[PDB]
């Protein structure tokens, strides 16, 4: 149970975003099984919903589509696997 | 100085610096800041990415007031074990974790080998260490030999 | 809907014991929001249970507790996120 | 030669080879084997994990009968908008995916021009392109210029 600030759900969007990037290029691999086939298609459904909703409360500029926040997401990742802010100097700027 | 320090979701903080602190005090005052250990803190310039050098005056790597560092925190913690060596040479096995304080594994030594934990102060590659301080601080890798050494009286 | 066969099950326990990872990482930013933390925790249940039914199939020899197979994992993202067989050579090798 | 292709699930298939054989029947046969566009590919030797090089015979880099090449598959294909020129120099702009096959932008470009597929072919830096093949094939890149060449009769 980790206390975190608003735009821990901006944060968590643009991470789960860079998530079903994985998902997907996982599946071009033909490596995720059906049930996995299935989450992936679940997490677009409610991150492209999530996504909407959050868009309605940030200031027009920064409202980003789905394609927008997956790069964001991929950054992040990097950072996190590697665990080194080279990996992905972007991924800090959402 | 006054220090930007920006994390992987975007949110900032302020962090009070001067032209003689080193990474050490920089990552001192994030600890105080987060609560997050020195020896867990992933530091590097914004935005150019380059890491942060711990031998290195601040200053003397493109840092100064209103500079922004980027912070990754790394919290791995999975067990190791490491050797204490006592003051007759019989090395004992411990499990520990990085994020345990030196007092911690005192207490530890302590108990195991019959000694007041007043009466003895541990060192590693030499250099003694602090009881407040966590493991972690100094580096120490599975099977790294700690040395225990007794206060004379 | 993408055919696999059999050991996508095993490629999919490994490669969603990385997603895991990332998630568990990306907590320690203190930027995954309350759902996500809770999304975690439900990966890692349904993960260590999976792991448990999945081992039984599987040879003793290669009956990988979750920590292991967390670094395969890891290993497969890294593979992915550059799209580059070099990132994380022991992810093919599971 | 009989050559191991593994992917990222740690499933195997075998191809067959030859001596004079380069990267490109190579990835030819794991399109027949696997239904994947060549330029989606991405290859290594396993398990050095060296890039495979194009313009390089595999005899000539450590492959042979029995070895062991690692496969990632990247199917990322958003639209992209390039330019074909007519025969007066008028460019017109195209959206195109690059798995699309140069006989599908045909169609575009002759509906377009007025002019029926037949009698024309498309070339990208000098080099003619063929009907069957994706675009991808040939690297076109965000505004690339493919060149309409006029069939004389």
């Amino acid at each position: 149970q980790i206390e975190v600030g608003p735009g821990a759900t901006n944060a968590t969007i643009n991470f789960e975003a860079g998530i079903l990037e994985c998902y997907e290029r996982f599946s071009w691999q033909r490596a995720l099984d059906y049930p996995g086939q299935d989450r992936l298609h679940r997490l677009k459904r409610k991150l492209e919903s999530r996504i909407k909703t959050h868009n309605k409360s940030e200031p027009e500029n920064k409202r980003m589509s789905l394609e927008e926040r997956k790069a964001i997401g991929v950054k992040m990742m990097k950072v996190l696997l590697f665990m080194d802010p080279s990996a992905g100097i972007e991924g800090f700027e959402p | 100085w006054d220090l930007t320090v920006k994390m992987l979701a975007g949110n900032e903080f302020q962090v009070s610096l001067s032209s003689s602190m080193s990474v050490s005090e920089l990552k001192a005052q994030i600890t105080q800041k987060i609560g997050v250990h020195a020896f867990q803190q992933r530091l590097a310039v914004h935005p150019s990415g380059v890491a942060l050098q711990d031998r290195v005056p601040l200053a003397s790597q493109g840092l100064g007031p209103g500079s922004t560092v980027l912070l990754v925190v790394d919290k791995s913690d999975e067990p190791l074990s490491i050797l204490v060596r006592n003051n007759k040479g019989r090395s004992s096995t411990y499990e520990v974790r990085l994020t345990q304080t030196v007092a911690h594994l005192k207490q530890q030594v302590s108990g195991l080998e019959g000694v007041q934990d007043d009466l003895f102060w541990l060192t590693f590659e030499g250099k003694p260490l602090e009881d407040q301080l966590p493991l972690g601080e100094y580096g120490l890798k599975p099977l790294s030999t700690v040395f225990m050494n007794l206060r004379l009286r």
